[PDB]
RNA sequence: CGAGUAGGAGGGCCGCUGCGGUGAGCCUUGAAGCCUAGGGCGCGGGCCCGGGUGGAGCCGCCGCAGGUGCAGAUCUUGGUGGUAGUAGCAAAUAUUCAAACGAGAACUUUGAAGGCCGAAGUGGAGAAGGGUUCCAUGUGAACAGCAGUUGAACAUGGGUC
RNA sequence: AGACUAAUCGAACCAUCUAGUAGCUGGUUCCCUCCGAAGUUUCCCUCAGGAUAGCUGGCGCUCUCGCCCACGCAGUUUUAU
RNA sequence: ACCCGACCCGUCUUGAAACACGGACCAAGGAGUCUAACACGUGCGCGAGUCGGGGGCUCGCACGAAAGCCGCCGUGGCGCAAUGAAGGUGAAGGCCGGCGCGCUCGCCGGCCGAGGUGGGAUCCCGAGGCCUCUCCAGUCCGCCGAGGGGCACCACCGGCCC
RNA sequence: CGCGACCUCAGAUCAGACGUGGCGACCCGCUGAAUUUAAGCAUAUUAGUCAGCGGAGGAAAAGAAACUAACCAGGAUUCCCUCAGUAACGGCGAGUGAACAGGGAAGAGCCCAGCGCCGAAUCCCCGCCCCGCGGGGCGCGGGACAUGUGGCGUACGGAAGACCCGCUCCCCGGCGCCGCUCGUGGGGGGCCCAAGUCCUUCUGAUCGAGGCCCAGCCCGUGGACGGUGUGAGGCCGGUAGCGGCCCCCGGCGCGCGCCCGGGUCUUCCCGGAGUCGGGUUGCUUGGGAAUGCAGCCCAAAGCGGGUGGUAAACUCCAUCUAAGGCUAAAUACCGGCACGAGACCGAUAGUCAACAAGUACCGUAAGGGAAAGUUGAAAAGAACUUUGAAGAGAGAGUUCAAGAGGGCGUGAAACCGUUAAGAGGUAAACGGGUGGGGUCCGCGCAGUCCGCCCGGAGGAUUCAACCCGGCGGCGGGUCCGGCCGUGUCGGCGGCCCGGCGGAUCUUUCCCGCCCCCGGGGUCGGCGGGGGACCGUCCCCCGGACCGGCGACCGGCCGCCGCCGGGC
RNA sequence: CGACUCUUAGCGGUGGAUCACUCGGCUCGUGCGUCGAUGAAGAACGCAGCUAGCUGCGAGAAUUAAUGUGAAUUGCAGGACACAUUGAUCAUCGACACUUCGAACGCACUUGCGGCCCCGGGUUCCUCCCGGGGCUACGCCUGUCUGAGCGUCGCUU
């Protein structure tokens, strides 16, 4: 229950910074949980996501044990493009269908610097 | 227009009121700004009590109410000055000061003068340099409270009188009188006239 | 509304065209103008009698009305057949107004909640409240009002100790103080009888906060509970007692129909 | 015992919309609406039931609150008809034959004849105002009150020393 | 010529005051059950309107008849005058 | 299909099928509201009282712009008291005796203390008889002539204040 | 002639500063109508309002009495409740309409001229240095301001000066940090509970059901939103005097700048002018024999002046100190910068504007000012085959669906198209009455009753009684076995180890005081405590009723369900 | 017979009602409460790889530097794909710039016409030489400088 008096409980606010959000703020709306044997080693729920996650789908009509790699993250639709997630056209050519990454589990990650550091500071709050 | 049995009714609403109405949504909202403001008063001040300058006691302008008191404005210059203190000295003490209100009645000034011997009986202050000149020892962790609640003496305490029996004696139920006020009414109005109507009796000669 | 019905400027034509007599807007070019202008019967027109934010919203009642209404409200809450009648489950529940501990006040997790209420039969309530937080009916999803959801029980307490940090998030739960209570929580809707839970110096400070008929109340300011109308009211009881049916004529059953 | 305009009261498990209460109500296994030679109920307001459509929310009962119930106002705004394939496309003399491109020619282009404006011009150039209308190429759903293979239309690209 | 003054003239146009005023025209949205009239008096710058009575409705209240004579009342007769 | 009945609705109107007016046709929108004030009526709370309506106290807890409390916050409002232009004055009689010419006449002492008459729901006292031999006896139910203290209220008399 | 001084003056692209303009909701100063109402209409009312004009701020304005009062007297302003629809006004008509009290919010009070004292002890600028950074200031030399009078002490509450008495050492901003800050100082950034568990619907699932007597896991986190639909646990956030990161500001302490205050007595000092008032004339107000403002004229005084509500004298008294100045609060805000909430509106509603809205477009212009939200879960927006040149179609495909195909959700009614049925001379339509046909619906088509009881036929079960076993329950009197109920009372029990109150009392009881001749004195009066009294309600033995919704055993017949016996 | 007219009903079409949804309004309340000669509000034009409107910016023009965030922007191409090099995108905003008109400020407002001072070039000072930059409104405040007066005086030929 809404305890804060400068916080949104309103539906129409909420919708509002949703759609138009900023692009860094567009970073944590579109995030991933990990798998359940990785979190036990980080010690963290879900983790934002990019460019070559690999990537279990778990909901859609896409369902089950396809870990490929993801390669677009569109923000602007909510929406990331995996590689192994196809259907064709009509014309002949394949296309990637979209799915939004609250129904997306995360196998494998990107290691660099800036990933690390978000995962320390992720690790030690959770405490 | 007007009908059956009803009163004559003079509202006034020709005059286009709609565009002047103060309306009271706002009410709850200011009782909370000035709780929240007197709080504020609270714990910015220190040990000296909220409504803390002390009010004098004044009986009440009138016929109608001269028969109850009341907390005036500011101790007589003259009152406060019976106690022996200066002006500008008292209001740091946090004695309340006005120099428009005079003293007719030495039993209202005294009763002030009881009432600031009262306040420096009450008054415990601190210094800035412990030289112990009108200062405290270390005394009852600023005692027990450090703020008061509606004036530091209650100021109203209506004083009531019990008179509480007596017999009656002879001569006064046998001459007192409705009409020792009429005798005396009707006297006061004759002073001028029989005055001058003797005069005039003892000029003509 | 209160100003910008009618923006808006015109004026009317009046005899000489065949429309009709409603204000119609100056100008040309642009399609509105031409149309019809303020009124209520117009596209765009201002609303019958706009409505005034200095309607009588408030309402005040009187003080001893009040406190009639507490102690009716109450009074409700202590009779099984009227608190299993607002709806309530008290089917296996222990006997009524229901005394916890005062060590209750002082909780701080809330499966002792949870605990707690499994062992005094009451979460049986509480498992309707979850079989009842379905969505609204109407328009107002729309105006932030999205969940119903019907009540359970309240706890009446005094002292807070952490019971609130509690029983907080129970779903369809009210928890409210003694000294403080509402007639809106203590009878929601205007259906008396809601199913109350009383701690001990809570239900041992209503002596002292009402008073008894021979008493005063030590806790408010003149304030009796209020002289009753009847005193014993058993209707039956009364209509079979030996002094009624001694003085009574007769009874007269025969039905007598209409004679051919 | 029953009539009823103007009118006043009463009852409504009559309807609409919103709010606390309740229905361990209702439903992607199909809610609202809407339609219905389908079955009924009520004196009536109006409702319940089936079937068909659609595809995500809705209704009962007790209370509370209305910007709450249409045939009318030369009603406002929206929409369609009968009139109707009707009036009408009639100011200033006018077209014709052939040929090319083209799905397609009474009008576009060329060529010949027959013509009119007739130098106060239906000609040659500007001031005002119009602002890309000028030129070229391309298409033929609009628009040009018939048509168009044309244009002062649309589309692209040029030009005003 | 009372003409013309941006298709506007015996006082332009535009916006506000303005939702100006009107005893005067037009409209005034669901059913059922009960009761159901007036156009007359008097006065009013009253005569196309109101005020007042009359007429109508509603809400009550105070009582009586349920058992050789009742109480009360009347658009009626009778007997007197 | 047919027999019989059958003029087109609103409106003003002495009267409308009217040679009176508005109404081509459908959908949606659309017209006694709200604030103040007074009056009667009604429900509820209290009762010679009533009222927090303006303030303050609660911790600052989503619903809380709520609710709860005060009372040496009852100032005040309205009511308890009227009348007069105003100075102003401002609502108890009845019973048994006494004093003067006991008179067109006022005073002195006790004893209850809001008068009286006609009407007047209800209540009480009820003579009187009523129920299988008879006496002999108290409860008892119901009827009850007449009588009694009489509510609300109306009609009338007396009194009291200005 | 010539110079020098000062005053009136002008000149400058002089050195350096300043004003202009905007928004205008709230505030301030002037100006100012009319419709309306009076049933007509002038005064009145509309209203000192809309419009016009000027100024400013986060508030403004107002403000420390030329006041109210009329008695036990108050004591700056502003604001709220009351005074009050009241005194007053007014063709005394319609109407208009205050204030002092009283209770609240808030409370903060001061300076200058004059009077003289101090030798102009004061000030600005420049020059040169001082100082620490973020930038602005304190110590030295010259040039002005300035006697037509800067500064210090001074303000009507009195003040000053000189005695003498009493005691007295203060206050001030920077600076560097140790420390705290009423939800726990302000700002922003990144972060923190728990299922995708089995079975299953569906295009998709966030549905529907379930997880060991400990109720499957988290709850200080069940507010809300997104994600192929309805989510405490899938994601963001929500919960908390939760956690850390940066930036800023307000609460203790090394150096500057400054410092005699209090009482009594003596002496002298002590004030605002074409202003107050008076005349008149306009306007305004409730203000009336003139409330205030304003013009014109007349024009002041000192024991004076203004006021004290009916003009005018003669007074007595009350009360204030005008014609100089400043000052936070509570109060106001339909503009602006963020923000949460709504018994609101849901596209003909709501702002005119949910949309490329003050826009398209009209008027030369002042100005006027519309319409227009909806594919799907996702574009998977129909490749290819095939008539026509193409528009337009038939096949095909994608989709759960093209009965969603680019204003693409549901798609009503008017009106129109075709198919089916029926009818046709008194325009159509309608009410009553049956009839014919059609339509589905219901029955199962003459083949429809349901269950009860008994006397008959055929297989199986186990009673009832009647007792014993054992549970539970209802029903009664003693008050029985206790409590408690309801009351007349006794102890006055808690009285000071009691709760509430009491205009009951008590100088035989204190204290702060007033009195009578340093004290006692009871001669009276003021106030806080104390404690007898009541009047109710918190105790203890006893009786007086009652076992009444106040619950338990006892025992009683009679119900009762399970065991075991018995047709 | 058909044709036609009418009544229904199925199916198609016209039209956009109803219903449902809502990045929107109004209303209340809160905390702040700030505009411009250092050149505002407003107006004009300009600026994107493909760009007309809306928005955004101002010849540095769909913003740059820094701070924060740490990897995309997106209709299509292209590029640094790096990020123990200095880091894609957005958000914040404390650095730098801000063309033309506007109180608008050289004079006018016709892009017209000037006047000084300084530097670059070029007849190597100029003469109305071309480019580049500064200054140049009014009112007024104190200070400074110049000088007018048979204003009033002195000293004086
Ligand atoms: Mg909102
Ligand atoms: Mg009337
Ligand atoms: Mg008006
Ligand atoms: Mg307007
Ligand atoms: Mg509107
Ligand atoms: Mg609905
Ligand atoms: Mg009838
Ligand atoms: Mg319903
Ligand atoms: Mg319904
Ligand atoms: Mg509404
Ligand atoms: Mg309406
Ligand atoms: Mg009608
Ligand atoms: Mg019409
Ligand atoms: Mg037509
Ligand atoms: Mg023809
Ligand atoms: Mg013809
Ligand atoms: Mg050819
Ligand atoms: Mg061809
Ligand atoms: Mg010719
Ligand atoms: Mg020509
Ligand atoms: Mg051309
Ligand atoms: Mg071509
Ligand atoms: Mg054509
Ligand atoms: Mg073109
Ligand atoms: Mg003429
Ligand atoms: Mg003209
Ligand atoms: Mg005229
Ligand atoms: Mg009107
Ligand atoms: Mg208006
Ligand atoms: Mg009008
Ligand atoms: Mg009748
Ligand atoms: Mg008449
Ligand atoms: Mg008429
Ligand atoms: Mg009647
Ligand atoms: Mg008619
Ligand atoms: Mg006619
Ligand atoms: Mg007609
Ligand atoms: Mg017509
Ligand atoms: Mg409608
Ligand atoms: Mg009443
Ligand atoms: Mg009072
Ligand atoms: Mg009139
Ligand atoms: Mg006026
Ligand atoms: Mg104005
Ligand atoms: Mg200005
Ligand atoms: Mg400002
Ligand atoms: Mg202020
Ligand atoms: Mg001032
Ligand atoms: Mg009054
Ligand atoms: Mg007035
Ligand atoms: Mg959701
Ligand atoms: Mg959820
Ligand atoms: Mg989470
Ligand atoms: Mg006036
Ligand atoms: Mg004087
Ligand atoms: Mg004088
Ligand atoms: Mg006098
Ligand atoms: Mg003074
Ligand atoms: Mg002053
Ligand atoms: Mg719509
Ligand atoms: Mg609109
Ligand atoms: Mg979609
Ligand atoms: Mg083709
Ligand atoms: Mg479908
Ligand atoms: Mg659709
Ligand atoms: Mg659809
Ligand atoms: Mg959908
Ligand atoms: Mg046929
Ligand atoms: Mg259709
Ligand atoms: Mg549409
Ligand atoms: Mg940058
Ligand atoms: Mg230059």
């Amino acid at each position: 229950m809404k305890f804060n008096p400068f916080v949104t409980s309103d539906r129409s606010k909420n919708r509002k910074r949703h759609f138009n959000a900023p692009s860094h703020i567009r970073r944590k709306i579109m995030s991933s949980p990990l798998s359940k044997e990785l979190r036990q080693k980080y010690n963290v729920r879900s983790m934002p996501i990019r460019k070559d996650d690999e990537v279990q789908v778990v909901r859609g009509h896409y369902k089950g044990q396809q870990i490929g790699k993801v390669v677009q993250v569109y923000r602007k639709k909510y929406v990331i493009y995996i590689e192994r997630v196809q259907r064709e056209k009509a014309n002949g050519t394949t296309v990637h269908v979209g799915i939004h990454p609250s129904k997306v589990v995360i196998t494998r990650l990107k290691l660099d610097k800036d990933r690390k550091k978000i995962l320390e500071r992720k690790a030690k709050s959770r405490q | 227009a007007p009908s059956r049995n009803g009163m004559v009714l003079k509202p006034h609403f020709h005059k286009d009121w709609q565009r002047r109405v103060a309306t009271w949504f706002n009410q709850p909202a200011r009782k909370i700004r000035r709780r929240k403001a007197r709080q504020a008063k609270a714990r910015r001040i220190a040990p000296r009590p909220a409504s803390g300058p002390i009010r004098p006691i004044v009986r009440c302008p009138t016929v109608r109410y001269h028969t109850k008191v009341r907390a005036g404005r500011g101790f007589s210059l003259e009152e406060l000055r019976v106690a022996g203190i200066h002006k500008k000295v008292a209001r740091t003490i946090g004695i309340s000061v006005d120099p428009r209100r005079r003293n007719k009645s030495t039993e209202s000034l005294q009763a002030n003068v009881q009432r600031l011997k009262e306040y420096r009986s009450k008054l415990i202050l601190f210094p800035r340099k412990p030289s112990a000149p009108k200062k405290g020892d270390s005394s009852a962790e600023e005692l027990k409270l450090a703020t008061q609640l509606t004036g530091p003496v209650m100021p109203v305490r209506n004083v009531y009188k019990k008179e509480k029996a007596r017999v009656i004696t002879e001569e006064e139920k046998n001459f007192k009188a409705f009409a020792s006020l009429r005798m005396a009414r009707a006297n006061a109005r004759l002073f001028g006239i029989r005055a001058k109507r003797a005069k005039e009796a003892a000029e003509q000669d | 509304s209160e100003l910008a019905g009618h923006q808006t400027s015109a004026e009317s034509w009046g005899t000489g065209r065949a429309v009709a007599r409603i204000p119609r807007v100056r100008g040309g070019g642009t399609h509105r103008s031409g149309q019809g202008a303020f009124g209520n019967m117009c596209r765009g027109g201002r609303m019958f009698a706009p409505t005034k934010t200095w309607r009588r919203w408030h309402r005040r009642v009187n003080t001893t009305q009040k406190r009639y209404a507490i102690c009716s409200a109450l009074a409700a809450s202590a009779l099984p057949a009227l608190v299993m009648s607002k709806g309530h489950r008290i089917e296996e529940v222990p006997e009524l107004p229901l005394v916890v501990e005062d060590k209750v006040e002082g909780y701080k997790k809330t499966k002792e909640a949870v605990l707690l209420l499994k062992k005094l039969k009451a979460w049986n309530d509480i498992k309707k409240v979850y079989a009842s937080q379905r969505m609204r009916a109407g328009k107002g999803k729309m105006r932030n009002r999205r969940r119903i959801q019907r009540r359970g029980p309240c706890i009446i307490y005094n002292e807070d100790n952490g019971i609130i940090k509690a029983f907080r998030n129970i779903p369809g739960i009210t928890l409210l103080n003694v000294s403080k209570l509402n007639i809106l929580k203590l009878a929601p809707g205007g259906h008396v009888g809601r199913f109350c839970i009383w701690t001990e110096s809570a239900f041992r400070k209503l002596d002292e906060l009402y008073g008894t008929w021979r008493k005063a109340a030590s806790l408010k300011s003149n304030y009796n509970l209020p002289m009753h109308k009847m005193i014993n009211t058993d209707l039956s009881r009364i209509l079979k007692s030996p002094e009624i049916q001694r003085a009574l004529r007769a009874p007269r059953k025969k039905i007598h129909r209409r004679v051919l």
